[PDB]
């Protein structure tokens, strides 16, 4: 009955893909509540005119 | 009702409120807190951080 979040963020100069480097992940948001989640989404911003 | 300022005992308005604690297993948020009382160094005591 947890949701925990951890983050992170890293400055990138490579262009695609993953860097070959190691950087822990912080813990960042809790939330002590339950539901039964399976399935997730993922949103996105677009230019409307 | 038609209460008045000249109602008598019984009659005039009278406000109430109601609390009623439930105790899902979901985890317990309101709660009560503690009195913190002082801390004291160089003095063999026992301590609840
Ligand atoms: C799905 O949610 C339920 C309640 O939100 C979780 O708990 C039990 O689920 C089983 C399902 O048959 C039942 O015993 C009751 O509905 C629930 N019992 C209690 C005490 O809450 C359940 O664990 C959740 N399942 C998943 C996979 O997340
Ligand atoms: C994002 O990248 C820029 C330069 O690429 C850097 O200066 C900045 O610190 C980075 N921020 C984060 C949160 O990684």
């Amino acid at each position: 009955g947890y949701f925990k979040i951890y983050s992170k963020h890293t400055p990138i100069n490579l262009v695609r893909d993953l860097p070959q480097g190691f950087s822990a992940l912080e813990p960042l948001v809790d939330l002590p509540i339950g539901i039964n989640i399976t399935r997730f989404q993922t949103l996105l911003a677009l230019h409307r005119s | 009702y038609g209460f008045q300022p000249t109602y008598g005992v019984g009659y005039q308005p009278y406000r109430v409120v109601v609390l009623s604690f439930e105790l899902l297993h979901a985890p317990a948020t309101v709660c009560g807190p503690k009195k913190s009382t002082n801390l004291v160094k160089n003095k063999c005591v026992n301590f609840n951080f």
